[PDB]
DNA sequence: ATCTCCAAATATCCCTTGCGGATCGTAGAAAAAGTGTGTCAAACTGCGCTATCAAAGGGAAACTTCAACTGAATTCAGTTGAAGTTTCCCTTTGATAGCGCAGTTTGACACACTTTTTCTACGATCCGCAAGGGATATTTGGAGAT
DNA sequence: ATCTCCAAATATCCCTTGCGGATCGTAGAAAAAGTGTGTCAAACTGCGCTATCAAAGGGAAACTTCAACTGAATTCAGTTGAAGTTTCCCTTTGATAGCGCAGTTTGACACACTTTTTCTACGATCCGCAAGGGATATTTGGAGAT
């Protein structure tokens, strides 16, 4: 059976930041787990924030709030500015 | 009459371990948190249970801090408390590197 | 352009991350942009630690990361270091360091 | 206003707290500590509000800032 | 009610809602509410035994915070199922250290 | 009339009933009551937080008295445990008797 | 065949390595059995959810992933065997 | 003969373990120690060996963890040997209990 | 101050492997396009509760007086844990085979969900009355002095 | 070790207010009914876990020697705590002014659902070869010795 997992992405990535640098195999579990791990911390406090807030709907607003109260400063922005950038980017077609 | 240095000190202890009444006065506080909370956002409000419950959790906080620090003050052979003890206290919970 | 990542200009699969939303029992509906955003958010945060890995890797004169890269990444810098504070890197080990008093005199 | 946390005052925790003798540069490290706390809660408790659009912080918002940095607080709407 | 059929204070029907607007899961069985209200009702029947206790040893016909904290932090399991709680108005048990008291 | 003044929602009865059912002579201050509150509301979200998470785990769509079950032994220490598995089998097995 | 006193199969020379990846120069004779004791308790405490967690999906073998879960119920999530 | 001074070897030894990733405990032994463990709980366990692999790599680390903050208690007592006390303290501090 | 020497680092050769870059053929999942519908944004409204104000006294915080006792520095010796050596147990490694059981598959369906009507538990709101608060006295449990 | 001397504990009595019971009205739970799909039980399977053996040698255990660390003992300057005096502001009380929270109604629209068309990503398999990684030898930086 299929076992899906974040490696085809994360080397798409790295080529991009280490073009001549490679992976190995136990460091991209690691990669894969960490990014499972951001993932289901974030889509976590999102679910709670629409909770709270009587919503039946996740929104890129809780994303960006549960990324604020997630990531430690500098992080955080940067991630709420590539969040926002890639929305505006992605209403701008279709 | 003077009780000895440290008599006085044991019967506070037994005192406030008795009672669980708020020990930093409210108002202090109050203006505290406005001014923290200024420096996030500007034009807030407060309802006045929300201020109890950041009071409520700072003093718990506080207290449990202050056992902690305490026993690394005894672990070194002291008595007395000092900075060095709640630094060592904070690092061992893990809220500073 | 077909895909959703291109539509958004990203690496990332904004369809994956949508599935994963949908079928996670996190709301009854999931809005367009969530994935959008959230399939951003981690790209950035991979490419924080490839980057900072990638580094590391160079400074020990090696070409590729293993695990070890990615912990000395993550705990050289602070706020990676207090993001995964309670994390651990199986194969990382810990970062050099003897307290002062311990060196010869 | 860091200085409203009085001398006396801390002492008081430091007592309910258990402690007998305390170093005269004890007082100022506390108001530090105690500033980085207040800050965390608050910070979180803020973006809990400024997300629901209102201007008035909650005793929920503090409740849930206060559960997210793991210290839930039992009396207040949990 | 299921309460009765169930033989509990606890309501039923309520858990049983309270489990499907949470987004738990897709769908919730008819078991699962009853066994959670139960396991609620055991646990708060837990505090309170220990709690009122608490109140008689102290002279008092009701239960304020600071007995709830009496008769968490003296139980070992409710302690530790309360390891990261604090009741506001609860203080603290009454402990000096042995070192802390003259000879 | 009219405009609704909301309507809040607790387990302020039940627990009363239940403090009864133990201390029949011994009442409870509207603040410990509060407490309770967060008590049970905390302890439901603990439980079926882990229910949910043991359900995805096993790739299963719906929250049976199973995942409850080792909800509960996942989240309660030792002794509590114990109890709360058998308070908890029992009421199921009542239930089902009725009908 | 019966499984006894495995504890000491952690032995000195191996805590005595672990002290060292955790910068300790000097270590007292009373220490190896501190730290079996602690080892133990942490080992107990991670198993007896990982077992759960397989009994739970009614299988016989514990798998990294009931490992993996454990830690993360115990707020020490391991990165590198799944999840 | 040459003889290095008590302690020379032990700041080595800590250069050399700080620089690896390797387990440190040996592998057999610990299997033996997480079935003997297991067995407590429910008979007829198997494990794969990768739930072994990670339960070794969690505690290794958190091993590794405990004695950083053990050594922080023993230098706060101005030594420089870590004693029982030492992570008791840690261990209390900690929040860890039993 | 200078030489001796030991263990980590550097250099040499060989070689296994696990990686990145292919090319592949192919289930499963995303996108595309159509349609049904409920969520939530808006706009308009009431009033709950937060802010604020003005005052007045009573107790808390601040400052001061003093010296008890604590932490910090020095000294030293018995203890004890590090280094190095020697013996040989038992872990590691590599291959084997047998099979227990994890995981995939398939039909039958009980059981949950959904929709609508009927019944009722529980929240809102109300305040008499006793458990508790607050004030004053009297008993008791200890500390500091001689 | 026994006698004066505070301060907290306990005893008592009169006020205060929030417990806790009762009243009333609805929203939500229960009952009854039609529909389908997730779960379960049963059949079949081959990855990989346990089990073993067997050779090899790396590492543990046990031992001797002794350097140096812990901690006991001692001294004392000075930082705290206790008690008194002094200065300052927190808390309480009575509202009134209106901010902004939350209730209500709604229809445009955005997302769910489902079906057909398109193509991404996974599992299987091979290759150049630099990167390691292990066995063997040499050079090297400095701890310790003369
Ligand atoms: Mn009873
Ligand atoms: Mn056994
Ligand atoms: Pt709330
Ligand atoms: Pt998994
Ligand atoms: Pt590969
Ligand atoms: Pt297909
Ligand atoms: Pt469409
Ligand atoms: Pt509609
Ligand atoms: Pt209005
Ligand atoms: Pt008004
Ligand atoms: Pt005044
Ligand atoms: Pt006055
Ligand atoms: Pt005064
Ligand atoms: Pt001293
Ligand atoms: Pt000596
Ligand atoms: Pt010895
Ligand atoms: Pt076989
Ligand atoms: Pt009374
Ligand atoms: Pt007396
Ligand atoms: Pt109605
Ligand atoms: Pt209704
Ligand atoms: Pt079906
Ligand atoms: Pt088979
Ligand atoms: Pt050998
Ligand atoms: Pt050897
Ligand atoms: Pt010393
Ligand atoms: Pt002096
Ligand atoms: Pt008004
Ligand atoms: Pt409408
Ligand atoms: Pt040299
Ligand atoms: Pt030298």
């Amino acid at each position: 059976t299929r076992k899906e997992s974040y490696a085809i992405y994360v080397y798409k990535v790295l080529k991009q930041v280490h073009p001549d640098t490679g992976i190995s195999s136990k460091a991209m579990s690691i990669m894969n787990s960490f990014v499972n791990d951001v993932f289901e911390r974030i889509a976590g406090e999102a679910s709670r924030l629409a909770h709270y807030n009587k919503r039946s709907t996740i929104t890129s607003r809780e994303i960006q709030t549960a990324v604020r109260l997630l990531l430690p400063g500098e992080l955080a922005k940067h991630a709420v500015s590539e969040g926002t950038k890639a929305v505006t980017k992605y209403t701008s077609a279709k | 009459h003077r009780y000895r240095p440290g008599t006085v000190a044991l019967r506070e202890i037994r005192r406030y371990q008795k009672s669980t009444e708020l020990l930093i006065r409210k108002l202090p506080f109050q203006r505290l948190v406005r001014e923290i909370a200024q420096d996030f956002k500007t034009d807030l409000r407060f309802q006045s249970s929300a201020v109890m419950a950041l009071q409520e959790a700072s003093e718990a906080y506080l207290v449990a801090l202050f056992e902690d620090t305490n026993l690394c003050a005894i672990h070194a052979k002291r008595v007395t408390i000092m900075p060095k003890d709640i630094q060592l206290a904070r690092r061992i919970r893990g809220e500073r590197a | 352009a077909k895909t959703r990542s291109s539509r958004a200009g990203l690496q990332f699969p904004v369809g994956r991350v949508h599935r994963l939303l949908r079928k996670g029992n996190y709301a009854e509906r999931v809005g367009a942009g969530a994935p959008v955003y959230l399939a951003a958010v981690l790209e950035y945060l991979t490419a924080e630690i490839l980057e900072l890995a990638g580094n590391a890797a160079r400074d020990n004169k090696k070409t590729r990361i293993i695990p070890r890269h990615l912990q000395l990444a993550v705990r050289n810098d602070e706020e990676l270091n207090k993001l995964l504070g309670r994390v651990t890197i199986a194969q990382g080990g810990v970062l050099p360091n003897i307290q002062s008093v311990l060196l010869p005199k | 206003n860091i200085q409203g946390i009085t001398k006396p005052a801390i002492r008081r925790l430091a007592r309910r707290g258990g402690v007998k003798r305390i170093s005269g540069l004890i007082y100022e490290e506390t108001r530090g500590v105690l500033k980085v706390f207040l800050e965390n809660v608050i910070r979180d408790a803020v973006t809990y509000t400024e997300h629901a659009k209102r201007k008035t912080v909650t005793a929920m918002d503090v409740v849930y800032a206060l559960k997210r940095q793991g210290r839930t607080l039992y009396g207040f709407g949990g």
